[PDB]
């Protein structure tokens, strides 16, 4: 919850920062960050996977550029806990 | 992990973890021909992995005359004298091992900013990610201690093994990420070696953060350990070291960090993640890691000076206790030294080589010192120790020469 925070703001920072680096897009992006992967352990192939079953899913639910923290708090990795502050890595806007 | 099959196997895995031995293990004697999951990336390589009675570090039986019972690369006969191999290069040599008692530093816990640097990501970044994931992400096998490896200033291990080369595979890297006064016990038990057996050893305990970084979900000072606890606890972890060393071996207690250090060095610098934008300070991460409750070190990566403070003076207080137990207290089976953490001469010695203070860090976690810190470390713990307490370390091996020549690379590690 707290660690499934963290994780989601990693890759989906590799991921964002991937696409702007290549002038890529988010799928685009996602599909090199699995290239980089390993064969060992199925990761690419599981990578691979995750990607096309899910991804467009996922960047359907954002007709707006947004950043990390954003983006994990809509997919619920980062959930705002009762009685705890609102977390974020990145600056806010305003 | 909540499904019910899938739960059987969540909580097999994290045995394994737990007990700090290797999974691959057929004689069970904590030796492994496998690297990573507790294997010989962490203690010596089991150079035979059928018998319980192979392993490194043990006074060789009939002075290894017939096999390598203790791994080190020396046995059989000179057929010009009939006499053991092992016997004429190592008897009266005083062998021993190294091992360490420690935490993520001590295990050299480190994520690659390759990972997460995008501006230099490649096919290559990530070849390592299954090494690291089994180690724990952990690099003993490049650690100040126990490291035997190419150094992406060499590791205790190793001057041991240039000291006298009959030492050759006794390490134990007996480290884990959260270990701390509190839960050495524990770590005790993964711990190999026989009191009546095998060669001596060098035990360094260095717990040189946990027991004031607790403290994720509370006021963090009164989360850490307090010195009358870690007085017990220490006592306690010495009287059990006491039943395992063999007579004649040496106990160093290591003093805390000065985690001040890092708040003063990183506060204003970018994260690997926030290099691309520059968005992104170890402040942040602090402040985002804090806000989740899952700092590794609340009371010293904080913006309030004042629980920093706290910290530090709770980390002065608990490494007085370890040095009032070194003074006071005696062991028959071991010597017992305390080291305070060598700050000032490790940072010193950096800046005459070139070097600034924030690359002595982690980049990632901007918590534990980094590869070359805890080389830095280990250069100054054995010149202090050579200087101080000659006796600890051994005297040099006259054969040196003769084993290399006989046995070459001594099997390798
Ligand atoms: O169930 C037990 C808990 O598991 C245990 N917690 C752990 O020990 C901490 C583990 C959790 C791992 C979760 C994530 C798993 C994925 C890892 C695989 C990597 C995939 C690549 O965490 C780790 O040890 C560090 C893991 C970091 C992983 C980052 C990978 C980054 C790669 C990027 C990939 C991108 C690709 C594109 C819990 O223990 C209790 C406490 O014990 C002490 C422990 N402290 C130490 O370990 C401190 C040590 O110095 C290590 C510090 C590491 C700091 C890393 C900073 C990274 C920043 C990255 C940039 C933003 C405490 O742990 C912490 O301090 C660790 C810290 O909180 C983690 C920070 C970041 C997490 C990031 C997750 C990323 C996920 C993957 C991304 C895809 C512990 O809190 O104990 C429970 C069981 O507990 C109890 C019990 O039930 O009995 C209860 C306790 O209260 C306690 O009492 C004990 C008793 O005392 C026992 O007697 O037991
Ligand atoms: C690793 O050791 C095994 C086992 O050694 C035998 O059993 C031990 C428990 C101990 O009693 C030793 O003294 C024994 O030699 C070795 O396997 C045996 O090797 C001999 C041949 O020399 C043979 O008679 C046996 O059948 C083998 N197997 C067993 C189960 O005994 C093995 O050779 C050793 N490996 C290396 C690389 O030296
Ligand atoms: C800086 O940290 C210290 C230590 O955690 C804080 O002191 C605590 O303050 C709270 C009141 O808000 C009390 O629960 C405790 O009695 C205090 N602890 C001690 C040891 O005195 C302090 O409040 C923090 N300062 C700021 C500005 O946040
Ligand atoms: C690509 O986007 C550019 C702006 O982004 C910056 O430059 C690129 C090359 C990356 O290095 C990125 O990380 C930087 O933030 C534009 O200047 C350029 O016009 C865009 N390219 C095209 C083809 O439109
Ligand atoms: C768009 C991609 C979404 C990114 C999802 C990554 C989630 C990482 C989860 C971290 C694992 C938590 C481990 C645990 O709960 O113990
Ligand atoms: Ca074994
Ligand atoms: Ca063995
Ligand atoms: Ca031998």
């Amino acid at each position: 919850d707290h660690y499934t925070c963290v994780g989601c703001v990693l890759v989906v920072s590799v991921i964002e920062q991937l696409a702007q680096v290549h002038n890529s897009t988010v799928q685009a992006s996602m599909e090199r960050l699995c290239s980089y992967l390993p064969e060992e352990w199925v990761l690419k192939t599981a990578c691979y996977m995750m990607v096309h079953v899910f991804g467009a899913d996922i960047i359907k639910l954002f007709d707006k550029d947004v950043n990390a923290d954003v983006v994990c708090h809509t997919l619920e990795f980062c959930k705002q806990e009762p009685g705890q502050p609102l977390c974020h890595l990145y600056p806010l806007p305003k | 992990c909540s499904l019910p099959f899938l739960a059987k196997i969540c909580q097999k895995i994290k045995l394994a973890i737990k007990n700090s031995v290797p999974i691959k293990d057929v004689d069970s004697d904590k030796y492994s021909i496998f690297p990573t999951l507790r294997g010989y990336h962490w203690r010596g390589r089991d150079c035979n992995d059928s018998d319980k009675t192979v392993y490194p570090g043990r006074r060789p039986d009939n002075w290894d005359a017939h096999r390598d019972s203790n791994c080190n690369g020396i046995w059989g006969v000179d057929p010009k004298d009939g006499i053991p191999y092992e016997k004429k290069f190592c008897e009266g040599s005083q062998p021993r091992g190294i091992i360490l008692l420690g935490d993520a530093a001590g295990a050299h816990f480190h994520i690659p900013p390759e990972w997460l640097t995008v501006s230099q990501m490649s096919v290559n970044s990530f070849l390592n990610l299954p090494t690291a994931v089994t180690n724990e992400l952990d690099w003993p096998q490049l650690s100040g201690t126990t490291g035997f490896l190419d150094s992406a200033e060499n590791s205790i291990y190793l001057r041991l093994r240039k000291r006298n080369r009959c030492n050759h595979r006794d390490y134990q890297n007996i480290s884990k990420n959260g270990a701390s006064s509190r839960n050495v016990k524990s770590l005790i038990e993964s711990l190999s070696r026989n009191q009546l057996l095998d060669h001596p050893a060098i035990v360094i305990y260095a717990m040189i953060g946990n027991d004031v970084c607790n403290g994720r979900k509370t006021d963090p000072v009164s989360a850490m350990t307090t010195p009358e606890q870690l007085y017990a606890n220490v006592l306690k972890m010495l009287e059990a070291l006491n039943s395992h060393l063999p007579t004649g071996s040496h106990v160093i207690l290591y003093g805390l960090a000065h985690g001040a250090f890092l708040w003063d060095t990183l506060h204003s610098r970018y994260h690997p993640l926030g290099q691309l934008n520059k968005d992104v300070t170890y402040t942040q991460l602090y402040s985002f890691l804090g806000c989740l409750q899952v700092s590794p070190c609340p009371g010293w990566m904080s913006a309030n000076e004042t629980l920093r403070a706290l910290t530090s003076e709770r980390a002065q207080q608990l490494s007085e206790t370890l040095r009032k137990i070194a003074a006071s207290k005696k062991f028959t089976n071991f010597n017992l030294f305390y080291l305070d953490f060598a700050f000032q001469e490790v940072v010193e010695e950096w800046q005459k080589m070139g070097g600034q203070p924030w690359e002595l860090i982690e980049a990632v976690d901007g918590f534990h010192p980094n590869e070359v810190a805890l080389l830095l470390f280990a250069d100054q713990l054995w010149e202090k120790v050579q200087r101080q307490w000659p006796d600890v370390l051994g005297k040099e091996n006259p054969f040196n020469p003769q084993i290399e020549e006989v046995f070459g690379d001594q099997g390798g590690h």
